[PDB]
Parts: structure tokens; sequence; C-alpha cells
């Protein structure tokens, strides 16, 4: 018995109806559950037996049974529930879950704030060295972030990471480090950052000069 | 309160093993089934094992078969997975849970959970990590300053980061690590705040890294 998760992630405003469906290999019984879990935390028992409310559970979750198909519903949206959600097939002696489906919000366009960190001296003292540009409560998570030193465009040797949605403005932030040598970081001295991205007319620059 | 603790997982190689704990309080062990779930890095969930302890009754998935063994000390109220033969794709976060049931048989579900306990199975070493400023600027951009921590150079998953002990929560961004060139994670952990504010509260972030056994307190200042 197995469980396949539709859709694989969807994109929604707060107070839309969104639905996740789980269809079954075989037939299976209302022995289906739903959980969400947020990034980094265990997974919260939403739904059991397929249509019954865990206590605690807010009203805007429900579940239904259609035949082989299963389905978990979220009335309206709401900026806390961005999680990815999972259903599970068993009794407690074996339990198979689905592949999960990643629920992200939809909302207004925010730019992002920009910041730029230099290197530390106790940081370069350790032979390295690692700029960092932030990028803060912005929103789509799409953006584009240049490092130019010395008003040269650098490839290859930077790399960035991004948080997951924010759980009250569902605004996302960004943060990438250029890693050089402290003998490369030295030899150059005007170190920048140029953010492109949707909320921005035209893109943000900052910058630094070493020392 | 019914509690359940994971223990016992961390850097182990490939072909080792290692015997995971889940300790629970608030109920016996005896009366519900005890499960281990395991997800890997940026994937989903799979469930490894059961066990019914009273009547010592196990119950395993076909990938952890012949290696994995779930035992229970209801002495110790306590849940054990044993792991042999440990390969890569068994790198995961075990949570250990324990499974409710309708009252009427309609079915049930995994009530209440642990933390997790990260399971590296890796041949590198483990190394501590060096903790930088990232230090203040001149900058005001909205009126905003945004200070914070480099965790740099470690090995294994995970390191936690607060700002000063959890107290301070509010504008806080702390990004996932990222595997570098070196083969070692990296990650940083910033902190938003109004720029008159500089002068008046201090700001230190605690880094843990259990697997090196590295608990930091650095303070950050500008300049």
């Amino acid at each position: 018995i197995q469980m396949t998760q539709s859709p694989s992630s969807l994109s929604a405003s707060v107070g839309d109806r969104v639905t996740i469906t789980c269809r079954a290999s075989q037939s299976v019984s209302s022995a289906v559950a739903w959980y969400q879990q947020k990034p980094g935390k265990a997974p919260k028992l939403l739904i059991y037996s397929a249509s019954s409310l865990y206590s605690g559970v807010p009203s805007r979750f429900s579940g239904s049974r259609s035949g082989t198909d299963f389905t978990l519903t979220i009335s309206s949206l709401q900026p806390e529930d961005f999680a990815t959600y999972y259903c599970q097939q068993g009794y407690g002696w074996l339990i198979t879950f689905g592949q999960g489906t990643k629920v992200e919000i939809k909302r207004t366009v925010a730019a992002p704030s920009v910041f730029i960190f230099p290197p530390s001296d106790s940081q370069l003292k350790s032979g390295t060295a690692s700029v960092v540009c932030l990028l803060n409560n912005f929103y789509p998570r799409e953006a584009k972030v240049q490092w130019k030193v010395d008003n040269a465009l650098q490839s290859g040797n930077s790399q960035e990471s991004v948080t997951e949605q924010d759980s009250k403005d569902s605004t996302y932030s960004l943060s990438s480090t250029l890693t050089l040598s402290k003998a490369d970081y030295e030899k150059h001295k005007v170190y920048a950052c140029e953010v492109t991205h949707q909320g921005l007319s035209s893109p943000v620059t900052k910058s630094f000069n070493r020392g | 309160e019914v509690q359940l603790v994971e223990s016992g997982g961390g850097l182990v190689q490939p072909g080792g093993s290692l015997r995971l704990s889940c300790a629970a309080s608030g109920f016996n062990i005896s009366s519900s089934y005890i499960h281990w779930v395991r997800q890997a890095p940026g994937k989903g969930l799979e469930w490894v094992a059961s066990i019914y302890s009273s009547y010592g009754y196990t119950y395993y998935a076909d990938s952890v078969k012949g290696r994995f063994t779930i035992s229970a000390d209801t002495s110790k109220n306590t849940a054990y997975l044993q792991m042999n033969s440990l390969r890569a794709e068994d790198t995961a976060v075990y949570y250990c849970a324990r499974w409710w049931a309708s009252v009427g048989g309609a079915g049930g579900g995994l009530d209440y959970w642990g933390q997790g306990t990260l399971v590296t199975v890796s041949s590198a070493s483990t190394k501590g990590p060096s903790v930088f400023p990232l230090a203040p600027s001149s900058k005001s951009t909205g009126g905003t300053a945004a200070l914070g921590c480099l965790v740099k150079d470690y090995f294994p998953e995970p390191v936690t980061v607060s700002w000063n002990s959890g107290a301070l929560t509010s504008g806080v961004h702390t990004f996932p690590a990222v595997l570098q060139s070196s083969g070692l994670y990296s990650l940083s952990s910033v902190v938003t705040v109004p720029s008159s504010s500089l002068g008046t509260q201090t700001y230190i972030c605690n880094v843990n890294h259990k697997p090196s056994n590295t608990k930091v307190d650095k303070k950050v200042e500008p300049k």
C-alpha cells in the first residue's frame, strides 16, 4: 500500500481554499491521517481516520474521503499554515507516508532590506575571508545577488542560503557569502553586493571599502 | 505532560552501529505503540519501525528489515532503535512518537513526538566551528541596522544559534547551513534592529555544536 500525494507544491493567498489529495495504490479503509510539519520541527497530527479533527486543531482544517481518494482542506489559508503536509495510511503496526505537499503563502511584493558585513579581523587572522550580504523580508523568494570586487563581477566563489517563509508576514530572507583567501581579499579593496528584486525599481548596491 | 526525548545519535562511520534511545514520560510505553520515523535532509517522512513493549511485538519496514532492531525497556520506560550496517542513505533525523488510537478502532495517529535526533553516516571527521561577529555598519537602510554571527567550517550537522539565550527573538533570521567546497558546513544567523538601539542594549549570539562539544557566547558590537 502506497500513497500518491498531489499536488507536489502549491501557492495560495491568505483566505483561499486549499485542498491536498492522497490516492492509495490499493483500496484502503478510512485509516488515513493528516499531519502538518513546519520546517525543522516534528510533524503535528491534524486529522485522524480521514475525517476527524484532532483536538486543538482549528476548524479551518477538514478531511474527506471519496472512495480511494482522501482530501485535506484548509478553508481560509492563514500565514501560519505554511508547512509541508503529509498523509499517513496505517493502524499503528505499519504506516506508510505520502511524499508530502509543500504549502507556501502568496502575498504582496516586498522589497528586501540589504546589508553588508565585512570579514572580521578574527577571521582574517585565521587566513580566510567571508563577506556576507543579507536580504531581509523580501517577497517573492526569487532574487539575484551579484558580488562586485573592485567593480568586477565575480562568479563561482559565493554561496547563498534562504530561510523558510515567515509565519506572520510570509516573507523570505537570503544570505550570500563571498569566500576569498586572506591574500586575495587583501589584494583588492572595494566590496559590493548588488541586489536585483521585483520590488526594487533600480537594483540596490551596498558596499564598503576595506579599512 | 506526555513527553518523549530522543538520544544517542550523531556521527557514525559507514558500516557502523548506533543505538538510539527514546525516553518517555507521562504514560507507560506498555500502553501504546512506539514508532520510529526518519526524515532525510530536505525529504519526506518515512516510517522505520514500531513496537508494542508490553507484549514485545515488533514491526519493521523493508528498508531496515535485517539491520535495524527495535527494543523496549519498561523498567526505564525507554524505547531503543539499534541500527547496524549503516549506509549513507540512513542519514536522517530520527523521531520517536507515540501512537494514539480512536477509542472505537477507527484507526488513530501519532499524537506526541520527540525532538528528533540527527544520524549522519559519513567517514569524515567531527570538527568544531569558528564563530565570527558580523558587525553592524554605518548604513541605516529605513533606519535599520543588522548584526549577526557566522559559524564556519564545522562537521557534522547540526549547530544551534540563539540570541541573548533566547530572550532576543524578534527580527532574528538564522539561515540553513550550506555544504562548503571544504566538505564542511557553515551558516549565518543575523538580527535586525533600529540604528538608535545600538548604543543601548547588548547583543550576544550563543552557538552550540554538540558533536564537537562547542559552546560559544560571542558579543557583537559596532566598529
